[PDB]
């Protein structure tokens, strides 16, 4: 492939009648830089036009589309799909070059680029005029499926998953995908290592992503009560084992090392996770976990002011305007100004959207509660703010009240609520303390203006 | 105050699905 | 068909509720905002221009819902402070605080006749509150796991609910009985707009599918894909020829009725887009977000 | 049937589901073996 390029670029600035140059230019420039790819074939569209008016063959016209699928040129790789589909049609009498087939693949591209535009009503048309033609195929077969995973798990979306296995068993890709529907019932959990164990055949073998799932799998298990009783230890050493493994057969993997840091730091090693973490870092950015990973270091050696950046970086990305568990994630030991009231401004953002969550409401009680011993102990502060502490209290009052009530918790039952209880009733006392000076301020910042007023009347 | 904000704190990683690039003839 | 008015920094924090008055009770004229700011900001659109008429507070928490009546120049305000607070617009003053305690409140809608007062419920319940009393006359008990968007009927003869997580209650309101109980989505449904005529219903869950429903039958007329990220918020278009669609990608893709398509997108907002609303023929377009920034949409 | 063999032959793939977890640098895992030894060093 290097001698491949020394003689393209042996070639490209020659001409001795260059015209397929580009093409086999192109031909290994899909595995590189695309924009090299789109170039050759810029030049090798006009290369068919000057020695005839000749039209170029679809299957150049469908792989330029294909480039610009993965780049911004969503729309022309559209138009290039079309006008591939035309040129198929204009190949009327080249079944030895099957240009049905051809079509079929071009359809294909098309289909998932109306999925690209989320036509999934045109993309669920082009799938099935393909399916009911040629059932045969798989990826038609599981991208609508796919589609309907998107919609949920239960659907037809499994079905098609499972019929995918069902017309070939041996696909690792369906059978991949099989296991990561259950990925969605975390509850089948132990139950993975049976549907991720029916292609452990050692044809399909090795297989690095499945693998990893087995290990992903098996490092859910991790943060329980257990670990004391040796249990997760032997799952954080299992896991381990799975990671040496694929470390020993791949040392180029980022997401095992992600896997190695996230266990070691469940073993209370964060110090040493930073600089693991730092490597995938640098070897790409573009991994929404080690985003995460690194600001929960950050927070342990309570580095917020490099930690919520990073945060609001990883939502950057354009998937969910309120991810929740980045915002558990974000406000941990948040305890500075903006830690308080904007950590307030974050909560309800996540609330607006999640008002189902109990762990939710305890926490805006928790950092109403913060931000009312933050205003009345050693304040000596404003009469508006006093008025709002109490306000801001009593609703504290009634969501200590209401999450109490309420039976089911985050596996630890929340009565601690009552001795909140007890704190906002001493808040209250403390209240009608301060409010009193409120008053005392309010008075005496009168008979100061009283005392500029007699002055000015003397100027 | 007394103890920090509850959390069930864990070092999650996740998956890329299969990518399906468009193919190439 | 484009932008007219653009309100840069309308608000401190994001909007997330619009309320725009539709009728001749100088309520075309102006334009009611709700956001994270605790900011009632009653926008007086006056001269083919946005000025600020009222700034009303005391929402102690983000407003998640506003409305203007049909039949009354006064609106609503709701939040997670369960105080829904009703207010009048012609002296920007607060009628009073309707008290939805202690949690259980959710977006509320203002009754065609501005009589009932909708909202939902962490039970699933749909509590019903009379504007003139704050109390909770009734509620619509449909069990389900939350309650998250409901329209009245225009016309004022049904009512139907969206949940958390994809169930639709058809309701007659003239007997507050649950009627069909539609199962379309299963991601969370955060708008739904009874049609002018209310023949039609639109659905704008998780799956950026705008599955329109038939009211009179109670079946599925037709399935739209929309945006990429999660739509948000809908309006119809007034002559009941148009709906609009609010999204969690920057971005607002206008849509036929009949033909399904998306006759425009606006992309103005840099950030998420939250309420929309449209004119009272539906040629202005109003529409919030987190930009903080009110876009004004004429669609001739 | 031919269609099968007929397109898979044909196209090609350039992007598959492993070599997205290999990354697309040289980040070998000596140094990450070695801190794996080195925490063991600790045990």
């Amino acid at each position: 492939r290097d001698i491949a390029k020394g003689h393209l670029k042996k070639v490209t600035e020659q001409y001795p009648d260059d015209v397929e140059a580009w093409i086999e230019l192109a031909q290994i420039l899909e595995q590189t830089d695309i924009q090299g790819a789109l170039s050759a074939y810029g030049t090798a569209t006009r290369i068919l036009q000057e020695k005839v008016q000749a039209d170029v063959p679809p299957e150049i016209l469908n792989n330029v589309g294909a480039l610009h699928f993965r780049l911004g040129n969503l729309g022309e790789a559209k138009k290039y799909f079309l006008a591939s589909l035309d040129r198929a049609k204009a190949e009327a009498e080249h079944d030895e070059h099957y240009y049905n087939a051809i079509s079929v693949t071009t359809s294909y591209n098309l289909a998932r680029l109306y999925e690209a535009m989320c036509e999934f009503h045109e993309a669920e048309k082009l799938y099935k005029n393909i399916l009911r033609e040629h059932p045969n195929y798989v990826d038609c077969y599981l991208r609508l499926g796919a589609m309907a995973r998107d919609k949920g798990n239960f659907y037809e979306a499994s079905d098609w998953f499972k019929e995918a296995l069902q017309i070939n068993q041996d696909h690792p890709d369906a059978w991949s995908l099989i296991g990561n529907l259950h990925l969605a019932k975390q509850e089948w959990g132990p139950g993975q290592k049976k549907f991720e164990r029916i292609l452990k055949q050692p044809s399909t073998q090795s297989d690095t992503y499945s693998m990893l799932a087995l290990g992903n799998v098996w490092l859910q298990t991790l943060h329980q009560p257990t670990r004391d009783r040796e249990k997760e230890k032997r799952h954080q050493d299992r896991a381990l084992a799975i990671y040496k493994q694929v470390l020993r057969n791949d040392a180029k993997n980022l997401y095992a090392a992600n896997g190695i840091g996230a266990v070691l730091a469940h073993k209370g090693y964060f110090r040493e996770a930073r600089d693991v973490f730092a490597q995938v870092r640098e070897a790409t950015a573009d991994i929404s976990d080690v985003w995460l990973n690194l600001a929960h270091i950050y927070v342990e050696q309570k580095q917020y002011i490099s930690a919520v950046q990073m945060y609001e970086n990883c939502l950057r990305k354009f998937y969910k305007h309120q991810n929740t568990e980045v915002v558990l994630y974000l406000a941990r030991a948040l305890f500075k100004c903006g830690k308080l009231q904007e950590c307030k401004q974050t909560l309800l953002k996540a609330r607006h959207v999640a008002p189902s969550d109990t762990v939710l409401m305890f926490n805006v009680a928790l950092v109403l509660q913060r931000l009312a011993t933050s205003v009345l102990k050693d304040e000596k502060s404003n009469l508006k703010e006093v008025l709002n502490a109490v306000k801001e209290l009593e609703l504290a009052h009634r969501y200590f009240s209401y999450l109490s009530k309420v039976g089911d918790k985050m596996r630890f039952d929340l009565a601690l609520a009552a001795t909140e209880a007890r704190q906002c009733s001493d808040l209250l006392s403390q209240a009608q303390y301060h409010v009193a000076r409120a008053r005392k301020q309010d008075e005496e910042e009168r008979e100061l203006r009283a005392k500029q007023e007699q002055e000015k009347e003397l100027l | 105050e007394r103890s920090g904000v509850v959390c069930r704190v864990k070092y999650c990683n996740s998956l890329p699905d299969i990518p399906f690039d468009p193919k190439f003839i | 068909y484009g932008i007219l008015f653009k309100q840069e920094q309308a608000h401190d924090d994001a909007i997330w509720s619009v309320a725009w008055g539709t009728n001749k009770k100088e309520n075309s004229e102006t334009v009611v905002t709700g956001s994270l700011d605790d900011l009632v900001k009653v926008w007086k659109w006056r001269d083919e221009r946005l000025d600020l008429q009222w700034s009303l507070e005391g929402h102690q928490l983000g407003v998640v819902s506003v409305d203007i009546s049909h039949t009354l120049p006064i609106a609503a305000s709701s939040s997670l402070d369960a105080h829904i607070r009703l207010w009048d617009l012609e002296n920007g003053k607060q009628i009073k605080s309707i008290d939805a305690g202690p949690v259980d409140a959710w977006t509320l809608a203002f009754s065609p006749d501005s009589q009932y007062l909708a909202t939902g419920t962490h039970v699933g319940k749909v509590n019903i509150f009379g504007v003139e009393s704050g109390k909770k006359e009734y509620s619509l008990d449909t069990r389900g796991k939350f309650i998250l968007s409901i329209a009245y009927s225009p016309d004022g003869k049904y009512l139907a609910s969206g949940a958390i997580d994809g169930i639709i209650n058809i309701f007659d309101i003239a007997t507050g009985k649950l009627l069909h109980t539609l199962e379309g989505h299963a991601m969370p449904i955060r708008s739904l707009t009874f049609s002018p005529d209310s023949q039609l219903l639109v659905t704008a869950s998780d799956d950026g599918y705008i599955k329109i429903y038939d009211v009179q039958h109670a079946n599925l007329a037709g399935t739209l894909s929309g945006h990429a990220s999660w739509v948000l918020n809908v309006a119809f278009c007034p002559d009941d020829t148009h709906f609009v669609s609010s999204s969690s990608d920057k971005s607002v893709k206008v849509w036929d009725v009949g033909t399904r398509t998306c006759v425009h997108t606006f992309f103005d907002h840099q950030d998420q887009v939250w309420g929309v609303k449209y004119n009272g023929n539906g040629s202005k377009i109003v529409s919030v977000g987190d930009d903080q920034e009110i876009h004004i949409y004429d669609c001739p | 049937v031919d269609v099968t063999r007929d397109i898979v032959s044909r196209e090609r793939v350039w992007r598959t589901r492993t070599t997205i977890l290999q990354s697309t640098g040289k980040n070998f895992s000596k140094n990450i073996f070695a801190i794996l030894q080195s925490v063991k060093a600790r045990e």
